[PDB]
């Protein structure tokens, strides 16, 4: 997160940690918790072995909040696009239904092809990286403000707004970054948005994946 | 064991997700090795592929060590220094195609 | 070294390993008691007050007491240009003199300007990978090989192994090329792959700065 601050420690008992086993080496993403048993995120952190924590704020501490649980399935958009970065989400099926609680509990996704109107302030939150030199080992959030489509259509030429979301004010230094992945843009408490990509600098506006138009294939996966 | 953070910038795209190379327990490596680990990850992040490269604008990566230099590899350049490298004098990696 | 053989114990009492982090990492040359040579790209990215210099060795896996190890005092280079690997040589002045001896001695240089035909016939040396499966050589390995001109830049001296599959390898970068006696190259990219068997082994043309080595060993 760039811009931003630390978070409240479980304030945010959705978000779901990821340590991601690849062919070449290792990653680390962002979730959330949309049902006892499945994390929603983004289909680029998909890898062979994933692991999830659940209930962190310090994930570099072994905290007694935290719920470790592997992915027993990770089922990418039928239709993802790895070169175009198109239908990035992702389902991760937990090996074991989650203990909710305080610190974890999952959170309200919106309805179908519910409107985010440009200029919306919403927050996202995640553990990654919060400039190009340093990182974090604690929960960050930013609030970062939806945009009209025009400002993505000048800049990416696979942004769809009809699967995606542009976001975030290109004068204002605030924006998910590296590490942040598959964590949720929150608007009134309910995850609209998927982190997903944007230029390498950081500077905004990025892209998100626009979690209404996927909800048919999100609900057929998860019954 | 060791790791090195690597990014991909495609088309002036580049996903939020935070990578490394593996090394495992063999941390002295050479540029053939590395070019070959870069396009292998190309390949399984971004689905770009050899023929990709050959006919791409530009392709190429950037090996930032950590006393603060870099050096930049050509993906399609065939001469390769006969030095040994250690990943753990490695910074950060960015690979750079279009 | 690929495809060459086992150097009888000291034959090249002025090939030097160069070393970081305890391991094999290029060669060099000694060529006066507080200097040695090697590739440029060899140290343009490395923290030199982590080098160290390894004289005398033969077998870098056992504990030799013929070696002699010093720190890097100065570099000198000469024009590197890394984006098209030319003028690919470094001086390196030593924290102190080497102790001249049968298992350590410098190096003979050849005359400004002298430039080698097709054909000749030289030996490349080294302590690096025997293969890409096989690893490093713990013993110093040599290799006869040819001088050609073609696939070759002329702003090198390049060797070929005609007739099968042969050359140096990675962690032989820096290390000297014999020719009639004098160090005619130091190792410096190969391409597509080691021991290719069509391209040449490039080295960076020692003849070509012997006048600016002089005027650094003074
Ligand atoms: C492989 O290379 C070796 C070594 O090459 C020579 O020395 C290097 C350090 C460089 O300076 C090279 O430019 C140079 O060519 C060759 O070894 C040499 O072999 C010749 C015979 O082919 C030897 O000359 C003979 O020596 C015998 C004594 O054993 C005499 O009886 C002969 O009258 C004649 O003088 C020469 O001494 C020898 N040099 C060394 C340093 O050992 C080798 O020939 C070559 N092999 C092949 C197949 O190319
Ligand atoms: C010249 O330097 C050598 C090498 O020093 C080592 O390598 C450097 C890269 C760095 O890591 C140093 O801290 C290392 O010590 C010196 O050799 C060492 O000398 C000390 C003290 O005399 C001795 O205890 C060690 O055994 C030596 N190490 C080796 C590998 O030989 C040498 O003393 C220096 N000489 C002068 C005149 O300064
Ligand atoms: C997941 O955790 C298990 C047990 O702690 C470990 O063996 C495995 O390497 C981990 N996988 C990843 C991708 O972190």
């Amino acid at each position: 997160i760039i811009g931003g601050r630390e978070s409240r420690p479980h304030s945010r008992p959705y978000m779901a940690y990821l340590q991601i086993q690849s062919p070449a080496g290792q990653s680390r993403c962002g979730g959330f918790l949309v049902r006892e048993d499945f994390v929603l995120t983004a289909a680029h952190c998909w890898g062979s072995n994933i692991n999830v924590t659940l209930g962190a704020h310090n994930i570099q501490r072994r905290e007694n909040t935290q719920q470790h649980i592997t992915a027993r399935r990770a089922i990418r958009h039928p239709q993802y696009n790895q070169r175009t970065i198109q239908n990035d989400i992702m389902l991760l099926q937990l090996s074991r239904r989650v203990r909710r609680n305080r610190n974890v509990n999952p959170v309200a996704l919106p309805r179908a092809q519910e409107g985010l109107r440009p200029g919306t302030l919403c927050t996202v939150a995640g553990w990654g990286r919060v400039s190009m030199r340093r990182g974090t080992d604690t929960l960050r959030e930013v609030q970062l403000r939806v945009q009209r489509d025009r400002q993505c259509l000048r800049i990416f030429g696979s942004y769809d707004p009809r699967r995606q979301i542009c976001v975030g004010d290109r004068r204002e230094r605030k924006a998910a970054f590296k590490g942040d992945s598959g964590g949720p843009l929150l608007c009134n408490n309910v995850a609209h948005g998927i982190v997903s990509y944007g230029k390498s600098s950081g500077v905004p506006p990025e892209v998100f994946t626009r979690v209404s138009s996927f909800l048919p294939w999100i609900r057929t996966t998860m019954r | 064991t060791y790791q090195v953070p690597y990014s991909i910038n495609l088309n002036g795209t580049s996903t939020n997700i935070l990578s490394n190379l593996s090394f495992s327990n063999k941390p002295w490596t050479n540029y053939k090795n590395l070019t070959s680990q870069i396009k292998s990850v190309l390949k399984h992040d971004r689905g770009i592929s050899e023929q990709d490269l050959k006919y791409a604008k530009k392709a190429y990566y950037t090996v930032y060590f950590k006393n603060g230099g870099k050096r930049i590899l050509q993906l399609n350049s065939k001469n390769y220094t006969a030095n040994l490298v250690h990943a753990k004098d490695v910074k950060r990696i960015e690979i750079t195609v279009k | 070294i690929v495809g060459g053989r086992r150097a009888r114990p000291h034959a090249w009492p002025f090939m030097v390993s160069l070393q970081l982090r305890g391991g094999h990492f290029c060669g060099a040359t000694l060529i006066a008691p507080n200097f040695v040579m090697s590739a440029a790209h060899c140290v343009a990215n490395v923290n030199v007050r982590a080098v160290r210099v390894v004289l005398g060795a033969h077998n870098l896996s056992r504990r030799e007491p013929t070696r002699q190890v010093f720190a890097v005092q100065r570099i000198f280079e000469n024009g590197y240009d890394p984006v098209n690997l030319l003028n690919d040589i470094v001086i390196l002045q030593l924290n102190g003199s080497a102790t001249i001896n049968a298992n350590v001695q410098v190096a003979q240089l050849p005359a400004q300007g002298r430039r080698l035909g097709n054909g000749v016939q030289c030996l490349a040396m080294g302590w690096g990978l025997l293969g890409r499966n096989r690893g490093i050589a713990s013993v110093l390995q040599e290799l006869n090989v040819t001088v050609v001109t073609s696939l070759c830049r002329r702003s090198n001296v390049c060797t070929l192994v005609r007739g099968r599959q042969a050359g140096v390898c990675f962690g032989d970068s820096g290390s000297p090329l014999v020719c009639n006696g004098l160090i005619h190259g130091i190792a410096s990219f190969v391409r597509g792959g080691c021991a290719s068997g069509l391209y040449p082994d490039a080295f960076a043309p020692v003849a070509q700065f012997v006048n600016w080595i002089d005027s650094i060993i003074q």
